[PDB]
C-alpha cells in the first residue's frame, strides 16, 4: 500500500511542481510588462492634451 | 506573446490589474498544495 | 484701527461664469472681501481674484445669476477675511461661511485672527509624548495616536466611514486615570469637527447623533452640504483649523480635529483652479496641490513652552479602491501613518471593518510606555498582529491543504483567528471600550495557547501575566 | 436604385454634404411617394475624418482624439432620419457601416454609434481569419427591436426561446473555450466535450452560408432546433418545459 501511494504520489508532485513553474515563469511578467506599455500610453495621451 | 492583446485604456489598467492579482493568488495557493504534497513525499518515505 | 469709510461702484465691464469683471477701482489689494446687492435685493459675499491697475476681478461666492450691468452695487472692505474666533463657539452649529444655523445668535467674537493662519516655527516643536484613547479598540490596542500625530483614514465609496467618525468623536479622551480618578477630573479636552462635500443625510445623521451623545459642551460643528456654493468648501478648513488653533494655543487645551471627505476638498479646489484659467497639472488637479494640503495639514503638533497639543485624524476616499490615485499619494506623503478599511470585511458584516494587516502607525513606539499606560502593550501587539497573521495564512493553507492533515495547534490557530475577528474587531456602535478592557481582551485571546508558542513576548512578563 | 458616390481621390471636405443628400432624397420619396426604402451609408470613419479636419482648421476648442466635442449631436442629425408615420404607410430602414481603427471597440466613433443606432452586427476579425463568410460574431450583436417584432403571427410562437437559449449556449462554450486555454481537459468533463462540439457545428452550420445562400426563417428555426438537439432538454433552463413539450421531440 505505501508502495503504491508513493509511486502515484510522484507523478502528483511533478504535475504540480510544472504548474506553478509555468505559471511564474510566463504569465507575471508578460501581464507586469504589458501593464507597463499601458500606463506609459495612458501618460502620452494626456500630454498632448 | 510579450503582450496581451488589448487597446490600452485606464479600464483595461483596471482588468489587468486584477488579472495580475489573480494570478498571484493562483501561485500562493499552487504554493500551499506543492508544500502539502511533499509533506506527503517526506512523511511517506520517512520510514 | 480701520476708520475710512468704504466705496461701492456701479461699473460693470463685463461677467463671465463665476466671475465678474469691473473696473475703475482704486488702489485694489489681492484677497479683498467683496459685497454685492442685486436688483431684486438679495445680498452675495465674494473674494478678489485678479488685480491688474484699475481692473478688478471678483469671484461671486453664492454663483452669479442675474446680474446687471448698470444696476449692480458692488461695496469693498480693504480688509481680508477675519474670522471672530471665541472659546465660547463650543457647543454651537455652523455652516461653512460661518453663519450660525441652529437658531442661535451671531457669535460675540472675542478675537479676530487671519483665516489664512501663519507657518509655526520648526525650532518651536515638541516631539509628542504621550497617547489617547479614541473608544475604539481595534485602534487603540492595535494602533497608537500619539498628541500630535497625523494619521489618515482611508476610505472608499460604500463603505460606513461616517459611521466610524461618529463614533470615533462621542467617545475621543485621554487615559490619564492610570493612577488616580481624582487627578484625572482635570479635563481639558475638546473636539472639532469638520463635515464638508457632505451629503443631507449624513448632514442630518451627524447633527443627530452629536446632539445624542450628550457631550457636546465640547464639541464645535462646521458643516458644509454640497448643496452650499462650492469655494465655501475650501473656506471651511480654514476657519475649522484657525478655531483649532485659536483654542489649542490661547487655552491651553487639547483638542482633536476631525476632517471628512478631502476627496471633496480636492474636486473644489480643482473647480477654483479651472475657474481661474490656469494650466491644469498631474491628472487634472493643479500642480500646488502639494502645498495645499501641506499647508492644511502642517498647522499641528505641540509647541514647547505651551500646555496644548494639536491631533489630525482627516478622512477621504479613494477612488475605484486605487491606491495609487494622487490625493491619497500625497496625503500619505506628508502625513504620518496609516489605517485602512477593507470592502472584504465589510462584507463579512464586521463592524468597524478595520484591516489591521496593512494598517501602519509611525509613533507607536514612542506614544506608549511604562507610566502612560501599562509595561505589556508593545509585546502584547506583536503577538496578536503575529498570531493573526499566522491564523490567516494558515486558513489560506488549510483551503486546499485539506482540513485532516493539520495539527491541533493548527487548530488553535483557527480558533484564535475567529475569536479575534468575533470579539476584538467587532464592538457595536455604543461599547466604549477603554485602552485597558481592550488589552484585557488581549490577554484573554492570548490565553489560547502556551506560552512557549507566544515567542514575542519576554519571559519576564509571561512569568506575571500569561498565568491570569 | 440612386447612388452618390465619393471616390477616395475627389475633394475631401464635401463628405460632410453627402449623406445628408441622400437623407433627404430618402425622405423624400418615404413621405411624398409613400414608397418603403432602405439606405445603406458606408465608410461613416472617413465621414468622422472630414469633421476632423473642417473643426482643425477652424481652430475651435476640440475634443476626444482630436475630434470634435459636437460629434454626438451631428451623428445625432444623421441617424435620426427614420421611422414611420402616422397616417402614412411608406419608411426608413436605414443599414450604415463603419471601418474600426485598430479593431478597438471603445474608440469614440463605433462608441457613439452604438449610442445613437440601436447596437451591433460586429463582423469579427478572428472568425474571418478562419475563412468564416459572414464572419460575424453573434455574441456582441445586439437588436433592441427584435423583442417585439417576433411573436405568434408576426413570425411564429417558437423564435424568442430559441434565440436566447442559443446564445446562452456561446456564452457558456467561449467560457469553457477560455477555461481551456486556463488549465486543460485534465480537470474538465464529458459536458466541456459537449460545449466545445456544439460550438464546432454552431460555427459549421449555422454561422456559414455562402455568397448566395438564401435561407428562410421557419428553415433558420429548424437549424436552431437542430443544434440545440445536441444537449438534453433538461440542461436546458432559458425555454420553458411548455416549448420542448411540443418541439423538443423529433
Amino acid at each position: 500500500s505505501l508502495q503504491t501511494s508513493f509511486v502515484t504520489l510522484d507523478e502528483a508532485i511533478k504535475i504540480t511542481n510544472r504548474r506553478v513553474n509555468a505559471i511564474e515563469h510566463v504569465i507575471i511578467p508578460r501581464i507586469e510588462r504589458t501593464l507597463a506599455y499601458i500606463i506609459t500610453e495612458l501618460d502620452e495621451r494626456e500630454r498632448e492634451e | 506573446k510579450d503582450r496581451i492583446e488589448i487597446f490600452p485604456s485606464r479600464m483595461a489598467q483596471t482588468i489587468m490589474k486584477a488579472r495580475l492579482k489573480g494570478a498571484q493568488t493562483g501561485r500562493n495557493l499552487l504554493k500551499k498544495k506543492s508544500d502539502a504534497l511533499t509533506l506527503r513525499f517526506r512523511q511517506i518515505l520517512k520510514k | 484701527y480701520l476708520s475710512q469709510p468704504r466705496l461701492t461702484y456701479k461699473t460693470v465691464s463685463g461677467v463671465n461664469g463665476p466671475l465678474v469683471i469691473l473696473d475703475h477701482v482704486k488702489f485694489p489689494r489681492y484677497a479683498e472681501i467683496v459685497h454685492l446687492t442685486l436688483p431684486d435685493g438679495t445680498k452675495r459675499s465674494g473674494q478678489v481674484l485678479e488685480v491688474s491697475g484699475s481692473k478688478a476681478v471678483v469671484q461671486v461666492f453664492e454663483g452669479t445669476s442675474g446680474i446687471d450691468a448698470k444696476k449692480t452695487s458692488c461695496e469693498f472692505t480693504g480688509d481680508i477675511l477675519r474670522t471672530p474666533v471665541s472659546e465660547d463657539m463650543l457647543g454651537r452649529v455652523f455652516n461653512g461661511s460661518g453663519k450660525p444655523i441652529d437658531r442661535g445668535p451671531v457669535v460675540l467674537a472675542e478675537d479676530f485672527l487671519d483665516i489664512m493662519g501663519q507657518p509655526i516655527n520648526p525650532q518651536c516643536r515638541i516631539y509628542p509624548e504621550e497617547m489617547i484613547q479614541t473608544g475604539i479598540s481595534a485602534i487603540d490596542g492595535m494602533n497608537s495616536i500619539a498628541r500630535g500625530q497625523k494619521i489618515p483614514i482611508f476610505s472608499a465609496a460604500g463603505l460606513p466611514h461616517n459611521e466610524i467618525a461618529a463614533q470615533i468623536c462621542r467617545q475621543a479622551g485621554l487615559v490619564k486615570k492610570s493612577k488616580d480618578v481624582v487627578d484625572y477630573s482635570e479635563e481639558n479636552f475638546a473636539i472639532v469637527f469638520a463635515a464638508m462635500g457632505v451629503n443631507m443625510e449624513t448632514a442630518r445623521f451627524f447633527k443627530s447623533d452629536f446632539e445624542e451623545n450628550g457631550s457636546m459642551d465640547n464639541v464645535c460643528l462646521f458643516l458644509n452640504l454640497a448643496n452650499d456654493p462650492t469655494i465655501e468648501r475650501i473656506i471651511t478648513p480654514r476657519l475649522a483649523l484657525t478655531t483649532a488653533e485659536f483654542l489649542a494655543y490661547q487655552c491651553e487645551k487639547h483638542v482633536l480635529v476631525i476632517l471628512t471627505d478631502m476627496s471633496s476638498y480636492a474636486e473644489a479646489l480643482r473647480e477654483v483652479s479651472a475657474a481661474r484659467e490656469e494650466v491644469p497639472g498631474r491628472r487634472g488637479f493643479p500642480g500646488y496641490m502639494y502645498t495645499d494640503l501641506a499647508t492644511i495639514y502642517e498647522r499641528a503638533g505641540r509647541v514647547e513652552g505651551r500646555n496644548g497639543s494639536i491631533t489630525q485624524i482627516p478622512i477621504l476616499t479613494m477612488p475605484n479602491d486605487d491606491i495609487t490615485h494622487p490625493i491619497p499619494d500625497l496625503t500619505g506623503y506628508i502625513t504620518e501613518g496609516q489605517i485602512y478599511v477593507d470592502r472584504q470585511l465589510h462584507n463579512r458584516q464586521i463592524y468597524p471593518p478595520i484591516n489591521v494587516l496593512p494598517s501602519l502607525s509611525r509613533l507607536m513606539k514612542s506614544a506608549i510606555g511604562e507610566g502612560m499606560t501599562r509595561k505589556d502593550h508593545a509585546d502584547v501587539s506583536n503577538q496578536l498582529y503575529a498570531c493573526y497573521a499566522i491564523g490567516k495564512d494558515v486558513q489560506a493553507m488549510k483551503a486546499v491543504v485539506g482540513e485532516e492533515a493539520l495539527t491541533s495547534d493548527d487548530l488553535l490557530y483557527l480558533e484564535f483567528l475567529q475569536k479575534f475577528e468575533k470579539n476584538f474587531i467587532t464592538q457595536g456602535p455604543y461599547e466604549n471600550r477603554t485602552v485597558y478592557e481592550t488589552l484585557d481582551i488581549g490577554w484573554q485571546l492570548l490565553r489560547i495557547f502556551p506560552k512557549e508558542m507566544l515567542k514575542r513576548i519576554p519571559q519576564s512578563t509571561l512569568s506575571e501575566f500569561y498565568p491570569r
